[PDB]
């Protein structure tokens, strides 16, 4: 929100578990403490469109993401063009 | 083994799937430190292909007792 | 073009990428190394070569130009490097910054995660009537 879905969970360890979805998750940001300690949700999320590609692997346990944005670029959608 | 450990446990959160049911545990934490620790574990499965969460002592509720 | 003809990444038609918007706004392009004269796969369906230059191959728009490695780490090398380029210079260096491979550490960046509370009980629903006084713009 403008890129506001959370996927989250509790691990954030990424191996054997989740990488897939176009530029958006450079993550791997080390919180003092989560066990394979990688933690939070996105980084800097102003960049690509809105896939749940996002979890469907490594659980959110909760909800998983999908749409939710609106306020939608166009880079934001594969067509600007 | 002299207290309880990871013996029978419910959730108690609303959330997790298996909430209000009560399988069984695993390998709790040992230490002061920190928020997320306890492994659970029951046959039925969920939402995902695979299911075997950690929950944590903050609630789990089990409740008597 | 051809009286500056500075090519890399070897193809000939097709009526895939690139058109009248990548001019008008932005451009997008991903850049490569690689061992010795093979044939790949491509988006935007087609497929040609490679043997080097830059290897430099410009692309419509940057989920096109990732899936070299959706495919293109499946046939060999570190070292893959798509920037954005504009109708003007920079600001957006989209593979540059610092380190690469997301899922190392360096820096933290953005994230967060969280929002104001947790993923705990928002069976409270939306608060506040939206009003320009409290914590509500992030
Ligand atoms: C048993 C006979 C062999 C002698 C070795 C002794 C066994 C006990 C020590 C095991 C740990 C050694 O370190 C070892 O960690 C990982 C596998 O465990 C490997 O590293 C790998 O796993 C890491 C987690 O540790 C990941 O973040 C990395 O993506 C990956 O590089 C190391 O490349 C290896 O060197
Ligand atoms: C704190 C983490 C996020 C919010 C709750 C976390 C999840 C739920 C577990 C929290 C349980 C504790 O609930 C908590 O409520 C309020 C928030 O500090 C505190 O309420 C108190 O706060 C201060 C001291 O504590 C005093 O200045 C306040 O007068 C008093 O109302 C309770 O003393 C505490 O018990
Ligand atoms: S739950 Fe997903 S991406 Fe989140 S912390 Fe794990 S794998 Fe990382
Ligand atoms: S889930 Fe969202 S952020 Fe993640 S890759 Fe898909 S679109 Fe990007």
């Amino acid at each position: 929100m403008s890129h506001s879905v959370k996927i989250y969970d509790t691990c954030i360890g990424c191996t054997q578990c989740v990488r897939a979805c176009p530029t958006d998750v450079l993550e791997m940001i080390p919180w003092g403490g989560c066990k394979a300690k990688q933690i939070a949700s996105a980084p800097r999320t102003e960049d690509c469109v809105g896939c749940k590609r996002c979890e469907s692997a490594c659980p959110t346990d909760f909800l998983s993401v999908r749409v939710y944005l609106w306020h939608e670029t166009t880079r934001s959608m594969g067509l600007a063009y | 083994i002299g207290p309880k450990r990871g013996s029978k446990v419910k959730i108690l959160r609303r959330e997790s799937y298996w909430f209000k049911n009560v399988g069984s545990v695993v390998a709790v934490d040992q230490d002061p430190k920190t928020r997320y620790p306890v492994v659970v574990r029951f046959a039925k499965v969920n939402y995902a292909n695979i299911s075997t969460n950690n929950y944590a002592l903050d609630e789990v509720e089990e409740v008597a007792a | 073009e051809l009286d500056p003809n500075t090519p890399s990444p070897i193809f000939a038609g097709s009526t895939g990428g690139l058109l009248r918007k990548a001019q008008v706004e932005e451009f997008y392009v991903i850049t490569w190394e690689s061992p010795k004269e093979q044939i790949f796969e491509m988006p935007t369906g087609g497929a040609a070569i490679m043997r080097e230059g830059p290897n430099l191959l410009k692309l419509a728009r940057k989920e096109q130009c990732l899936a070299l490695g959706t495919r293109l780490r499946s046939k060999y090398k570190i070292k893959y490097q798509f920037y954005r380029v504009f109708p003007s210079g920079e600001v957006q260096y989209l593979h540059p910054k610092d380190g690469v491979y997301p899922e190392k550490v360096n820096p933290g960046r953005q994230g967060v995660g969280l929002n104001m509370r947790s993923i705990g009980k928002n069976v409270s629903p939306i608060e506040v009537k939206f009003t320009g006084k409290q914590p509500y713009d992030l």
